[PDB]
């Protein structure tokens, strides 16, 4: 399921913003 | 009228944004209590005022690290833009100021989290529970972009919520006043605009595009275009596929086709009837706008407290010193703010 793809992806946390 | 509230809000907002508050308090007056977040873009930190008792979040950052991060000018812009502004769901600056080290902003202190806090633990919010917030951001982008400023930074770990509920946009780190186009890579990969990463030159339309991502993930409970490395997403993102949760109503797939819409001149928000075209879509129909701006909406969810300076809806963070050279550094960088 698209949920448990999520759950096991290293993007689950709190994301920082990116830049140059 | 709105356009007549959004005129007076204006004035008031000039008049700030080219008189800037300036030095206003000193560290010395806080008492630090606690790490709310964290991260190489600084820190912000409860503390206590302790000429009034109040509590207050104070963002903290040190100079060094913002011009080795080249975010010197964005500072500039955050500061300023933020202790002009002035809006239910906006914390404007209580007090700025700086000493040999760092900068210091300090601004309402909203006890019941991130919203992404909430989210990740529930899982996913139900369409009327995302509706609520999401009504909060299309009025906060409607004061924002009238006053000629562009957030770029959407998502729910900059989305506090307030002892009644209600949230407050925070974090001004990437917000710019700019008539016409700009161009700053920046922002947060699952949130970026098409536009953002193909490079272009880019305007105002890019928070009604990540405003599409952030209604789809509290409503989904994950986001619309997600992967293990930016790169993948970015992928996704400029494609023009998205796929959309069984669960997810009819109006809700109809309002997030016309946001999350690759091509500018089909994307809400940004027609000629702008913000309009948001607010009187089939999805927001129950919603009262002015009571939501009222705040006499009861929330889907009131937070858990047990006091003022109440922290346990926050995660805990490692304490790290608030050091003060005894040498000023970047003077000239930061004269103005
Ligand atoms: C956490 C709680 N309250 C806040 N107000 C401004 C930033 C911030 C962070």
């Amino acid at each position: 399921t698209t949920y448990a793809d999520f759950i096991a992806s290293g993007r689950t946390g709190r994301r920082n913003a990116i830049h140059d | 009228s709105v356009k007549e509230f959004l005129a007076k809000a204006k004035e008031d907002f000039l008049k700030k944004w080219e008189n800037p508050a300036q030095n206003t308090a000193h560290l010395d007056q806080f008492e630090r209590i606690k790490t709310l977040g964290t991260g190489s873009f600084g820190r912000v930190m409860l503390v206590k005022h302790m000429e009034t008792g109040n509590h207050y979040a104070m963002k903290i950052l040190d100079k060094q690290k913002v011009v080795k991060l080249k975010q010197i000018e964005h500072t500039l812009n955050e500061k300023r833009i933020l202790q002009a502004v002035n809006f239910p769901f906006l914390t404007k600056l209580e007090f700025s100021f700086k000493d040999n080290s760092n900068l210091y902003m300090v601004m309402e202190y909203a006890p019941g989290g991130e919203m992404f806090s909430h989210l990740r633990r529930i899982g996913r919010f139900s369409e009327p529970h995302a509706r609520f917030y999401a009504a909060q951001i299309v009025l906060t982008f409607e004061y924002l972009h009238s006053l000629d400023l562009i957030y770029r930074d959407l998502k729910p770990e900059n989305l506090m919520i307030d002892q009644q509920g209600y949230i407050k946009v925070t974090d001004f780190g990437f917000a710019k006043r700019v008539k016409g186009r700009t161009w700053t890579l920046c922002g947060t990969p699952e949130y970026l605009a098409p536009e953002i990463i193909l490079s272009k030159g880019y305007n105002k339309a890019v928070d009604w595009w990540a405003l599409g991502v952030l209604i789809y993930e509290m409503a989904a409970g994950y986001p619309p275009f997600f992967a293990d490395q930016p790169i993948q997403i970015y992928e996704k993102i400029v494609s023009g596929k998205v796929r959309f949760p069984s669960h997810f109503s009819s109006d809700l797939k109809d309002l997030l086709r016309n946001l999350l819409q690759v091509d500018l001149t089909k994307r809400f928000g940004n027609l000629k009837n702008g913000v309009n075209d948001i607010k009187n879509h089939k999805w927001f129909a129950t919603t009262d706008w002015i009571a939501i701006y009222q705040r006499k909406v009861e929330a889907p969810f009131i937070p858990k407290f047990k006091g003022p300076g109440d922290t346990s809806n926050f995660d805990d963070y490692e304490e790290e010193e608030i050091r003060v050279s005894i040498n000023e550094k970047c003077g000239k960088e930061f004269s103005e703010f």
